[PDB]
RNA sequence: AAAUUAGAUCCGUAACUUCGGGAUAAGGAUUGGCUCUGAAGAUUGAGAUAGUCGCGAUUAUCAAUUAACAAUCAAUUCAGAACUGGCACGGACUUGGGGAAUCCGACUGUCUAAUUAAAAC
RNA sequence: AUUCUGGUUGAUCCUGCCAGUAGUUAUAUGCUUGUCUCAAAGAUUAAGCCAUGCAUGUCUAAGUACACACGAAUUAAAAGUGAAACCGCAAAAGGCUCAUUAUAUCAGUUAUGGUUCCUUAGAUCGUUACUUGGAUAACUGUGGUAAUUCUAGAGCUAAUACAUGCAAUUAAAACAUGAACCUUAUGGGACGUGUGCUUUUAUUAGGCUAAAACCAAGCGAUCGCAAGAUCGUUAUAUUGGUUGAACUCUAGAUAACAUGCAGAUCGUAUGGUCUUGUACCGACGACAGAUCUUUCAAAUGUCUGCCCUAUCAACUUUUGAUGGUAGUAUCUAGGACUACCAUGGUUGCAACGGGUAACGGGGAAUCAGGGUUCGAUUCCGGAGAGGGAGCCUGAGA
RNA sequence: UGUGCUUCAUACGUAUGUAAGCGUAUUACCGGCCGGUACUAUUACUUUGAACAAAUUAGAGUGCUUAAAGCAGGCUUCAAAUGCCUGAAUAUUCUGUGCAUGGGAUAAUGAAAUAAGACCUCUGUUCUGCUUUCAUUGGUUU
RNA sequence: UCGCUACUACCGAUUGAAUUAUUUAGUGAGGUCUCCGGACGUGAUCACUGUGACGUGUUACGGUUGUUUCGCAAAAGUUGACCGAACUUGAUUAUUUAGAGGAAGUAAAAGUCGUAACAAGGUUUCCGUAGGUGAACCUGCGGAAGGAUCAUUA
């Protein structure tokens, strides 16, 4: 993302940039571990060589997925590491036996491990602790991945 | 906590798995926070006046339990409303009674007078194996009897028989696809054995498939599943005949219609 | 009192939620600490159920830890140089969490050449023209008890250039890592490798 | 007649209306001194790597700078905070009272030098 | 117990409404009433005010008992009843009501690994007089103001109230530091020191597929006369852990930390042992103990679901609105609050505003079905005690 | 990818309504046809479930004398008699959301275009990595 | 149309009147927290005084002493913040209400005036639009048949 452009030192908690004192001799010089949330979600390679920290990321921060896993299509992606999704469904009414179409918007935290998140890509989200005032969900898998029609161009 | 914690509980709000009548009082026994939860309890005003009919008022129960004649799980338990849930061996050596609270197939419990030799141990399942209690290991039981220093092959989802004089393990029955089981908590209550297959849903709420001796395959959550031995292994005495998954009309045909009188 | 949850505070559409539950105790807030560098005060506040935390207005001393050692030597706290939350908190010398702070640099150096007897970082050699006479009362080797352990090191004793220059001045840059309004103390670690080079670029290049 | 208001910054502003207005409507808040803090510019940027000859003088370069690149230098304005006294602070001076209507003339303009400046022209 | 009749015309067939029709735990009211079983009942208007009376107090052989108030007999054991008073606990449940409240409450679902917790049960309790300090009620005694409510001054005295305080806290063992140790190595020591838990910070391991080519110590082992040279066996990436996982999580070690806390308590029996000599030990319960695990809960958050209104189309954001970031604050997440950046966020799938004679839901009334109307009302949940605000003690307001 | 044939299990030469055999391979191993076992384009719909308060409601059973109710009671029996016997159902509801499982008709989206198409040319050109052994422990490195 | 008798609802000077909640500014009771503060009530030392004891050099016990050292807490009162009732003012809503005059509607047929329409209603009617007129109505322009023509005129 941006490399320490805040007033504080944006640092990963509990990791150490230290070499002098260590029991044994065990270096291997890749010092940040990643969580794997392991719910079917292969963690990306950029959560291993990740220069971002993101204290609200579920792989490299102190949030962990629990509760509902939902899906949604992106509509706007303009906030700082935060998107909003569209979640389209139907509400059946029984004095007509027809469907009534509704939707909701969810303020969703977008981890910086997902480069190039656009609307309208499909996104699988998952519930967390209250992250900021309306956010309660992290992205877990943006379901476009490749460009199946937008990275396509003939010749 | 919000001006709590609600010391009362009403009749027609206590469960009808204890078969309380709608008239007979405004209130309900309200068990005093023991090992078992409230909706999985039988307070000792129920077991003495309503069931055994040793009393006839509510005052004639504190004139029983305060004389230390009652004995829940070897200890005395002079609490007049002790919860005393699943498989709590109420071992009355006077006047030689030796019950055990095992649950009936109709969703309810049933009075089951057991043998006095196997009364002095009971079977209980484990919930969380963890470190920290002395010295490193301990596990918690379904009633919550934390017992230290267990076998390192007892994981969760298994049961161990606890002697009532000690607090020590003697045998473990672990969760394989050959072990007969028992259900407590859902619509499938009281039905006994045997396991087929468990569907592990990662995060969360695994369900498991259970096949009765009639071939009656069904399913319930893994939370409700106790375990009481291997295939055709009753490791405790069970009550009336196993919870066969009777039909609805067959109980109206077994003894209600086919009735000698 | 001060309240902490959203009885007020209009919703995500822009709309005014009205009334919401007259005022409840369990969502209270408290007036802050603003722990200055005055020596030695603590008030303790009775908190939610039965407990107590230490509201340590006016602290002066802290259990600071050189993280690259596995050491934690208590010092006193000298100066509050930099802070990312405000500059009202630097100027009034208030200690909260991670204020960049200046401590003592002495109870680490005596601990340093206790286990790492190699003399660095060295001061002006006009003072160092004679010793009293340290290099033998350091180790003396005994021929041979416990003490050859001080020479299979020297692999550890090359603390970086931007830290040993900050030891010769006898005051070092640290960082608070406790909650002085809550934990009752102002402890912390010290800047070594790149937490240093960020927070020191923040000072002398801004001026 | 006299008093009241008055600078500036900020907020807020009705009936009507030729939609331009009315309007500085009305109505309120702020304002000194002293110590700092923030923001808004310019100009060269800054060049890393043999040694001939004896590092020294004749002596190299595509680009990447970069995310405060580093010093110099330049004016002045605007926001913020802490402390601080007889609330005296636009401390003199410079400097609008406002509003609800009726009549006449639309407006700016012109007039009886020396009694009428208007609704007259 | 899926039905319709009268009324527009001089008569007709229609559209059409009016009028009939029946039910209503649905209110009032009118007239009359011999039983009897159940029984709703100041909700509607005024959540408008209120005479009087009561609705919260509590003792075991087991915290403290100096009452002749009553028991007995020179035994301190009175172990009796125990009034009072102290201390402990409870008084935050219930009970009443429906003003407020329109995604708010509520209902279901799911979460808390984002927290907290009296009690209850279960497990757990070594790193200088060991048996103590003072001071108050009850009680006595003299008082005050219109005024009983209120309370002062003095003399007494307790504890499981308040306060201090373990010589086995006891080290070997463990293990750093020195130490009378002294050797070509997966090598050895007397002793002096130190090592409660808890909080805080910091570090390091953190749940894990297989071998050699070659090599310094050549120790195990081999060869070269040897200086030694080529090799090599295992105990050595040795902690639960969701069986979704850098759970900062319960465990552990390291380097510290400050500051507290740490069993000077009680009834019934006593004999093993008598020298009746503080040499010799049961069963019980507790103002109480501390950590972990439970449990009665809570409080937040997830995903859906609410009435009328466009003669309400754009709202939010100075004064938090949407996000980032560091903080503070709280039991904890979080614009909850602050400071600095970013300019977001909701919207014809009805946002925002308004109305409500709106507490929500279970449920109730009525029909063949589809449904309409109601739910102040005994059950769960929310809410409040003339109107607002504040707050103490308490695990909990 | 709709079925056809070959059939056989199965209502009466006829009827497959359970299934098996050809349309080149409706998922690879071991076990004694049978289990562990590797692998699941998607959503709506639908099957059966799970899961969850009671009262109400539906209503099972029952002579409170009946009844609305009630959750009791009944029997051996006029008894003596821990002397027995069984109760105290099952459901609409808490309609939908959400979860598990079967189905794949219907209805949308999805894919391979001068190929950032597939298996393959499994080439080693490139990889990533780290626990087993270099006695212990360090270097040379496959 | 007009006239008498009623009834409802409008418009309207008064920049009317009364509420109702919601807030901008202003003041402001209390309280939490905080900066100090230090009544009284101890600790405790400084000396000691009453005596004895040792070698009067030093100490033991008493004086709620003398009076300096040193604390320990702690009431009143206070400084600053923060929650904030409350009243005063302004605006904003959301209802209700008094009003000279003005003007529509309904009931009321039995009043006056004329006859607009329905019969080729005696000028066919209706519509849109303008103007005019005591009143129904009239007239222009355009339209329609719901017309009095479904039309016969190589």
């Amino acid at each position: 993302m941006a490399d320490q452009n805040e007033r504080a030192f944006q640092k990963q908690f509990g990791v150490n940039l230290n070499r002098k004192v260590k029991p044994g001799i065990t270096k291997k010089k890749l010092l940040r571990r990643s969580r794997d949330v392991g719910l079917g979600f292969k963690t990306p390679r950029e959560a291993i060589d990740g220069t971002y920290i993101d204290k609200k990321c579920p792989w490299t921060g102190d949030v962990r997925i629990r509760g509902r896993i939902l899906t949604g299509v992106v509509r706007k992606a303009k906030m700082q590491r935060t998107i909003v999704i569209r979640r389209d469904y139907l509400h059946f009414v029984r004095k007509y036996s027809r469907f009534e179409k509704r939707h909701r918007n969810m303020s969703v935290h977008c981890s910086p491990v997902f480069r190039d998140v656009e609307h309208g890509d499909i996104v699988t989200i998952g519930e967390c602790r209250p992250l900021s005032k309306t956010v309660r969900f992290n992205v877990l898998k943006v379901s476009k991945g490749q460009g199946a029609k937008k990275s396509f161009k003939k010749y | 906590m919000a001006r709590g914690p609600k010391k009362h509980l009403k009749r027609l709000a206590a469960p009808k798995a204890w078969m309380l009548d709608k008239l007979g009082g405004v209130f309900a026994p309200r068990p005093s926070t023991g090992p078992h939860k409230l909706r999985e309890s039988l307070p000792l005003l129920i077991f003495l006046r309503n069931r055994l009919k040793y009393a006839l008022n509510g005052a004639e129960v504190t004139k029983i339990v305060m004389q230390r004649l009652v004995k829940v799980d070897g200890k005395v338990r002079t609490d007049p409303t002790y919860p005393a849930g699943y498989m709590d061996v109420i071992t009355l050596e006077k006047t030689g009674e030796f019950f055990r609270l095992v649950y009936d197939v109709k969703g309810r419990f049933v009075i089951h007078r057991i043998s006095a030799e196997e009364a002095k141990y009971k079977l209980c399942k484990v919930k969380k194996t963890q470190l920290g209690a002395k010295g490193v290991p301990f596990l918690v039981t379904h009633d919550g009897r934390t017992i230290r220093y267990p076998d390192p092959l007892i994981h969760a989802n298994d049961s161990v028989q606890v002697d009532i004089a000690s607090g020590k393990i003697t045998d473990y029955i672990k969760f394989d696809s050959g072990n007969l089981c028992m259900i407590t908590g859902g619509r499938n209550l009281g039905r006994v054995g045997t396991v087929v297959n468990r569907e592990r849903h990662p995060g969360s709420f695994d369900i498991v498939h259970i096949k009765d001796s009639q071939g009656h395959v069904f399913a319930t959550r893994l939370t409700n599943v106790f375990i009481i031995g291997k295939g055709n292994k009753p490791y405790i005495s069970l009550p009336k005949g196993k919870g066969v998954k009777l039909s609805i009309a067959e109980e109206r045909d077994k003894r209600l219609a086919a009735k000698t009188h | 009192g001060i309240s902490r949850d959203s009885a007020h505070k209009r919703r995500a559409t822009g709309g005014k939620r009205k009334s919401l539950r007259k005022k409840r105790k369990f969502e209270l807030g408290r007036p802050a600490a603003n722990t200055k560098l005055g020596s030695g005060r603590v008030h303790k506040v009775r908190t939610r159920g039965g407990n107590t935390k230490l509201r340590a207005l006016r602290l002066e001393t802290g259990n600071f830890a050189w993280a690259s050692e596995g050491v934690a030597r208590k010092t006193r706290i000298a100066d509050v140089v930099y802070n990312a939350s405000n500059n009202e908190l630097v100027r009034t010398k208030t200690l909260v969490k991670n204020s960049i702070v200046v401590i003592d640099a002495t109870p680490f150096r005596q601990w340093y050449e206790a286990h790492y007897v190699l003399p660095l970082g060295r001061k002006r050699n006009p003072k160092h023209a004679q010793k009293e006479d340290e290099n033998d009362v350091l180790t003396k080797k005994r021929s041979e008890k416990v003490m050859k352990k001080y020479l299979e090191r020297q692999k550890y004793g090359k603390v970086e250039q931007a830290l040993e220059d900050q030891f010769t001045s006898g005051r070092i840059l640290a960082c608070i890592s406790s909650r002085p309004g809550q934990c009752g103390r102002s402890d912390g670690y010290i800047l070594e490798g790149k937490e240093l080079e960020f927070y020191l670029k923040k000072i002398k290049s801004k001026k």
